[PDB]
């Protein structure tokens, strides 16, 4: 990481120019380039990075992301004086608050709404139950109801938690990460009532947040769920649209998870004081979140003195009342695996690929099953690559057992197979990113004939570690935990049931046991 | 089958091995 420059990312949803126009102002101050990007994949990537030392100063992302970076060390606690603690809102400062320490700044609250075009659908409906007669009404105009992404489990949320799903329960001061809320009664009719939409064509399955968008702006869809950083595009497009209160479902407020966009510093960042100046000073000012906001809309922001000058925005006031009706996200470092385990548990019901009910019900051990693996693959992994072993900390006896099994059965296996491995990695030639993407289509075919066995599971593990080798070989190191992901991603997606049959990794240790 | 197939497989009849090894 570059001493005298700061490197941003942001996610490419949000106002990344008008966030680099805040770096001009300070680069005309300081001398200090600052230069803003916006990574595909940024909330994983970060991490992965970070862990190896480098990525950008400041990371940009909702809090929910921000505790599992602080629990692997990866972001420096912030240093806000008593006086600019004041200036921000203080339930703000409580997202960004991971034991008892602060870990990013607050910017900015975000919450779903529904945006619907108002020449088509002056009078939108009140309630979801409404949507099929709807859209069968304006499908004989060459028109839809409703156009929102499926592929992200953040838009669906509102609507699966409104009759009773939950992520983790709090009590006693404490998320009880035992207690996920996604495998009952109203969480399942949430997510039912979504798949009969898609069942009886009312939604596609596959649409994501592009194509939603797309259409929502080109006129052809009457509503679409999205953020604040949405309506500038929305602007451009001269569709005339209002911002509104999601619909209910069995009589309930929707309840989308609240997010508070916030700034973190990269732990391993020799430039923690000039990130501290360009946030406190440059950014976070009426000024500073004013060029952000023109370029995407923040939502309403953490500063008071802004809040107060935007809050009559119309748009600002029904995003914080969908808001107040739903839920701020936690930020323990469960979050990713639940995301990961509730994306995959909503994109499978919605295609077909399982019943709701088998769907949410699997949700709770994937998540604890993906975070599990992700740990040992990618350890094991890094460590194959580099040379060293991680001295970081760790479920965690499993854990170091079965990262001992493979340091003896998978360097085996690429022991005994190393002529195998190396045609086989030759016949590849992976040589970029896209190439290391495209290998998930390999794992696939591992299984493609049926069956599994401990032993294919550790194959694939081992010629994981023998193509981390070569990334680090040809300068491409930081592709290694992402090719453990994709191992990672197809063993729980499609091998949960075996594995949680044969025990999991305590089952592995027990198999391979000498 | 193609050469990501070819791959796969072979993986495949690797892990039979290991785990009749073991
Ligand atoms: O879909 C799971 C996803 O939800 C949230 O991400 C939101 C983000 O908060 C918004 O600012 C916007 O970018 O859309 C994202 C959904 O695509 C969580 O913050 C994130 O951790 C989680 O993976």
């Amino acid at each position: 990481i570059e001493e005298g420059k700061l490197v941003i990312w942001i996610n490419g949803d949000k106002g990344y120019n008008g966030l680099a126009e805040v770096g001009k102002k300070f680069e005309k101050d300081t001398g200090i380039k600052v230069t803003v990007e916006h990574p595909d994949k940024l909330e994983e990537k970060f991490p992965q990075v970070a862990a190896t030392g480098d990525g950008p100063d400041i990371i940009f992302w909702a809090h929910d992301r921000f505790g599992g970076y602080a629990q692997s060390g990866l972001l420096a606690e912030i240093t806000p004086d008593k006086a600019f603690q004041d200036k921000l809102y203080p339930f703000t400062w409580d997202a960004v608050r991971y034991n008892g320490k602060l870990i990013a700044y607050p910017i900015a609250v975000e919450a779903l709404s529904l945006i619907y075009n108002k020449d088509l659908l002056p009078n939108p409906p009140k309630t979801w139950e409404e949507i099929p007669a709807l859209d069968k009404e304006l499908k004989a105009k060459g028109k839809s109801a409703l156009m929102f992404n499926l592929q992200e489990p953040y838009f669906t949320w509102p609507l699966i938690a409104a009759d009773g799903g939950y992520a983790f329960k709090y009590e006693n001061g404490k998320y009880d990460i035992k207690d996920v809320g996604v495998d009952n009664a109203g969480a399942k009719a949430g997510l039912t009532f979504l798949v009969d939409l898609i069942k009886n064509k009312h939604m596609n399955a596959d649409t994501d947040y592009s194509i939603a968008e797309a259409a929502f702006n080109k006129g052809e869809t009457a509503m679409t769920i999205n953020g604040p950083w949405a309506w500038s595009n929305i602007d451009t497009s001269k569709v005339n649209y209002g911002v509104t209160v999601l619909p209910t479902f069995k009589g309930q407020p929707s309840k989308p998870f609240v997010g508070v966009l916030s700034a973190g510093i990269n732990a391993a960042s020799p430039n923690k004081e000039l990130a501290k100046e360009f946030l406190e000073n440059y950014l976070l000012t009426d000024e500073g979140l004013e060029a952000v906001n023109k370029d995407k809309p923040l939502g309403a922001v953490a500063l008071k003195s802004y809040e107060e000058e935007l809050a009559k925005d119309p748009r600002i006031a029904a995003t914080m009342e969908n808001a107040q009706k739903g839920e701020i996200m936690p930020n323990i470092p469960q979050m990713s695996a639940f995301w990961y385990a509730v994306r995959t548990a909503v994109i499978n019901a919605a295609s077909g690929r399982q019943t709701v009910d088998e769907a949410l019900k699997d949700a709770q051990t994937g998540s604890e099953l993906y975070r599990q693996s992700l740990e040992i693959i990618s350890r094991y992994l890094r460590e194959q690559a580099t040379g060293a072993a991680d001295t970081a900390p760790m479920s965690g006896a499993t854990s170091r057992k079965a990262l001992e099994t493979l340091r003896r059965v998978g360097d085996g296996v690429q022991r005994n197979h190393e002529t195998a491995f190396q045609g086989m990695l030759r016949k590849l030639d992976i040589k970029n990113e896209d190439d290391v993407k495209s290998l998930s289509r390999v794992m696939i075919h591992v299984f493609s004939d049926g069956v599994t066995n401990w032993g294919r599971i550790v194959t694939l593990i081992s010629f994981g570690a023998f193509v981390a080798k070569h990334l680090k070989t040809i300068n491409q190191e930081s592709c290694i935990e992402p090719l453990a992901e994709s191992i990672t991603d197809v063993l729980v997606r499609t091998k949960r049931d075996w594995l949680v049959k044969q025990r999991g990794w305590d089952g592995f240790v027990e198999f391979f046991h000498v | 089958s193609s050469t990501m197939g070819q791959v796969g497989r072979q993986l495949a009849i690797i892990g039979d091995d290991i785990n009749r090894r073991y």
